[PDB]
């Protein structure tokens, strides 16, 4: 219930944060993220975490395609902290679109872009 | 503030000009339902599309 919690309700937590405690939180998120990753591997075990990764993709699409400075500043440099195939490819489409649209947020979308297409 | 010194309006205003409208203040209530408001770690899960949407309801 702990993850699920921590999973769902990503959108809001991330928008409020002064711009490095989204860093601060990230990190957590991708500790507890790659633990759950690792004893993964269970059956019902992979769907739920299936679920885990469908809630939190559309939450960050959600984020970034609206949401204007403050949230896809921060759901950006989530995204970075979290980076390490339809959701993927949503997702890249999405930020590439964010990105080509626009300053340092232009420079922080091409960077993870570019993490995204090294780590495809 | 603690919740009601803090938006004192929002109540008495429920969206052209008003005051859910702004970033600045919407960014600050985010931050003030964070230490309070014991509904906003709740797991709602509605897909409410616009912030305003969500923090009008959380008023």
């Amino acid at each position: 219930l702990c993850y699920d919690r921590v999973f769902s309700d990503i959108i809001y937590t991330v928008a409020s944060c002064t711009e490095n405690e989204a860093s601060r939180y990230g990190r957590f998120l991708c500790c507890m993220l790659e633990t759950v990753t690792r004893w993964h591997s269970y059956e019902n075990f992979r769907h739920v975490v299936h679920k885990w990764h469908y809630k939190l993709t559309k939450a960050s699409v959600h984020c970034l395609e609206t949401g204007e400075y403050t949230h896809i500043r921060n759901i950006l440099i989530v995204l970075t902290k979290i980076l390490p195939v339809l959701n993927l490819g949503q997702a890249l489409e999405r930020r590439v679109h964010k990105i080509c649209q626009e300053p340092d947020l232009y420079a922080l979308a091409m960077g993870y872009s570019g993490q995204l297409k090294s780590r495809k | 503030p603690t919740l009601e010194e803090f938006f004192e309006e929002a109540i008495e205003q429920a969206n052209e000009y008003k005051a859910v409208n702004n970033s600045n203040y919407g960014w600050r209530a985010l931050r003030l339902l964070a230490r309070r408001s014991p509904h906003f770690f709740q797991p709602t899960n509605q897909q409410f599309k616009s912030l305003p949407e969500y923090l009008e309801n959380m008023v």
